[PDB]
């Protein structure tokens, strides 16, 4: 026998999921673990140094990571970067230099995103002053620093526009940025106040449709942003809760805690009873399935202590993640059906993502 | 008592308590560097019945302490209320941003 | 099985089995690089009752796989019999020496 | 209140031990954990990147680490280094550049040592060709490879000479190296064969006395190297085992598996029953205490699954280590007495060491 390298991932792209393992106990050795969701098989991994973030290119061809290096890890010059990796060979291709202020924090989706057209990476900075950074993928260059987003947080791309995204601001509204084909801001707009920051703070994780986004609040309300037009129209609240739910103090909790099945309008939300101040990151006692058209719950199932989720539209799947284990659900019907659990997918992950298949 | 996640002043700690890491609640372990910035919590002192502002400065420039991990969230808010938010590394602006442990510094009455 | 530490070919593995890491017993996981050097084991085949030479080349240049850790020591000797020794990193001469996983390459009869 | 840094370790030096945590599951984030052995308190730590090694300077003022960096960890240019850290502040002071071939492997004491006079750090290289590396502490420089040590492994300092050490060679003998004042080889000598490499391989961990060293074998024999003179005189075997022991196939097992209490000549060794090919790294069922003068066992106690140990001649102590937990023993009498266990001192450590006290 002869040992060889240079091999590609053994399962087709459509079977792959990406578990971002922060490895918080040893955060300088964070990594992405690649799994086959159909059978639980470990396919490979991408090292991501200190507190990496990850996403897959919209065309499915590349993996993008974001990380921080220092010349001697705990001393020496800092280098914040985006890296481009081949999705099939799981090999490093290109480093893109960032200013030394990329967000260091837990792996919410909205901290490291891309435009719908896939041409720009859109990332959150904190120095600690906040701004949004734009990376031109084709050029391999950081090309725009959106200081207009100061006092705002996270990136919600608009799936109905090629290079537009929104961010949640300290005023309780949304700032929309429309980038030109050069990655520089071409125009922007600010919505009216969507939610009271003080009285009904929202979770940042969107339940994202093609032309609108829904957000859930610390107290179980729902807010919406309609971006069918150039100006975002905001509304809410409606309550996730009926009177019985309120009596037992049900509220949302988690990190990447919501999802939307776009064909049906069903919104998935991690919920727990006995809500009170400080329980907003509690593991799910249940997953609730909400009809966003009728604004009523349709189903509820055990939560398996999940904290984060993601949805695949085309295969009608939901993944949930409890920090270490990934649950795979069929959501083709209103009641989700558990297909399998992948045990030991990570030591400390709050984010799982499917390989894109939609192009 | 101070090394417990339920100690009253640790009400918004997400990290490793520095008092378990060779430091104290208000001093960095040897060879780790205070952060000049922090998230802030408002915590109730059950002993005297008053509420206090607590500043969660990190100690930085050494790898993860690994002891006394806490994840408490009283009055914690998301990143659009940035200095109330604890899912970010408060070492982010240090000369070396590697996160070592979290301190709980008493500022005064809320 | 091949993913068990008791599989006969793994009799001198100190590391993570590459077959649990996205590779096989003779192929590196994607994006990890074979080591040109290795420690050698002589392992007993329980089927034909013959002993075979196994070459434990590593796959290198990615951080620790972490799956299927084994520590078996049949016929393993200390560093003064250097190529029979498994308490050293056989990635040591690779362009990047970070240890990912261990392979169990069948050479032939011992 | 105001947060401050710049503080020293809170317990005095004489209370400190160093647990080298390889963190094998995340080996790029290895570190030294500093503990107080008197009360189990965690005192601080030193980060050591990929597969760090550690020792404390003979004078007790500095911690020396050895590690490997790459510009982008898993890619980019390699830098192998020794780092000098202040022992009381646990802060980095100096990087000494090494050739990119420092040994990457488990933390046997003999891979990273110093001369008795403390003037040279003496380390194992493997490219995979072996040589011994010499670092001039005063200059902060690498001197040059000891190429004479090719085909040998590990460093056993001679405590009776200022800048001499030995290494174990593939011929079953010992190579002795005597350095000059500049850290270059001034002279050398090679012993006769001490042990049969094929028939009775020894563990590399010495039970080290001031002018001799003892080694145990895979089959539970003892070999000795006397370096009271310029030429090393070798002997053995003698057996650790009596008939009953032999009947139950007791053999040694572990990593840093032996220790010598120099004032009494008591040698400490991890042992387990049902020995056969492949059990040489098994956890201790027991610790045996041997009188090396009378060549008889004087005590046996439960092993607590220990793999590595270290002895303090100055306080009459033995520490043992099972990979995660450290046990503290009083060895002032033939039978060791367990004083306490420090739980969770490491995730994956095979080496613990005392902060030096005295030793001149």
């Amino acid at each position: 026998e002869v040992l060889t390298g240079g091999h590609s991932v053994s399962a087709p792209q459509e079977n792959r999921i990406y578990v971002m393992d922060s490895v918080f106990m040893h955060l300088t050795e964070s990594r992405v673990h690649v799994y086959d969701y159909t059978n639980g098989k470990f396919l490979g991994m991408v090292p991501t140094a200190f507190n990496g973030h990850v996403q897959v290119s919209n065309d499915g061809k590349k993996i993008y990571t974001m990380t921080t290096y220092h010349e001697r890890i705990t001393r020496g010059k800092r280098s914040d970067v985006v890296e481009v990796w081949d999705a099939d060979k799981l090999t490093f291709e290109k480093e893109i230099s960032l200013p030394p202020k990329r967000v260091q924090g837990l792996n919410y989706d909205g901290l490291f995103r891309q435009t719908t057209d896939g041409k720009f990476i859109v990332l959150q900075n904190a120095s600690p002053a906040t701004s949004i950074g734009i990376v031109d993928v084709a050029k391999g260059d950081y090309v725009e620093d959106v200081t207009a987003a100061a006092g705002c947080w996270s990136v919600i791309p608009q799936p109905n526009r090629p290079r537009s995204f929104m961010t949640i601001c300290g005023d309780g509204g949304l700032l929309t940025i429309n980038l030109g084909e050069d990655g520089k801001v071409a125009s922007q707009s600010r919505s009216k106040q969507m939610f009271s920051v003080k009285d009904d703070p929202i979770f940042i994780a969107p339940a994202l449709d093609k032309d609108k986004a829904h957000f859930v609040s610390y107290y179980g309300n729902v807010y919406s942003a309609d971006f069918s037009g150039d100006e975002v129209k905001v509304d809410g609240p409606w309550s996730l809760l009926n009177d019985e739910d309120k009596a037992k103090n049900w509220v949302p909790g988690g990190y990447n805690l919501v999802g939307l099945h776009r064909a049906s309008g069903r919104m998935y939300v991690f919920m727990h009873p006995d809500g009170k101040e400080g329980t907003h990151k509690f593991p799910a006692a249940e997953i609730w399935v909400m009809d966003t058209k009728t604004k009523q719950r349709v189903a509820r199932i055990p939560g398996r202590d999940a904290l984060s989720m993601t949805i695949d539209q085309q295969r009608n799947l939901m993944l949930t993640l409890d920090g270490g284990n990934v649950n795979v659900y069929d959501i083709s019907q209103p009641e989700p059906k558990l297909l399998r659990t992948i045990e030991g997918a990570a030591e400390a992950s709050l984010q799982v993502q499917f390989h894109p298949v939609g192009g | 008592e101070v090394n417990s996640c339920d100690y009253w002043r640790h009400c918004a700690v997400d990290g490793f308590l520095c008092s378990c890491c060779g430091g104290t609640t208000t001093t960095c372990p040897p060879g780790s560097t205070p952060s000049p910035i922090s998230w802030i919590g408002t915590c109730h002192n059950p002993h005297d019945g008053k509420d206090y502002l607590i500043s969660y400065h990190d100690c930085c420039g050494k790898t993860a302490c690994g002891r006394c991990q806490c994840n408490t969230q009283t009055r914690e808010r998301p990143g659009y209320e940035f200095f109330l938010h604890n899912d970010v590394n408060w070492c982010m602006a240090n000369e070396n941003s590697t996160f070592h442990c979290t301190t709980s510094v008493l500022v005064g009455l809320a």
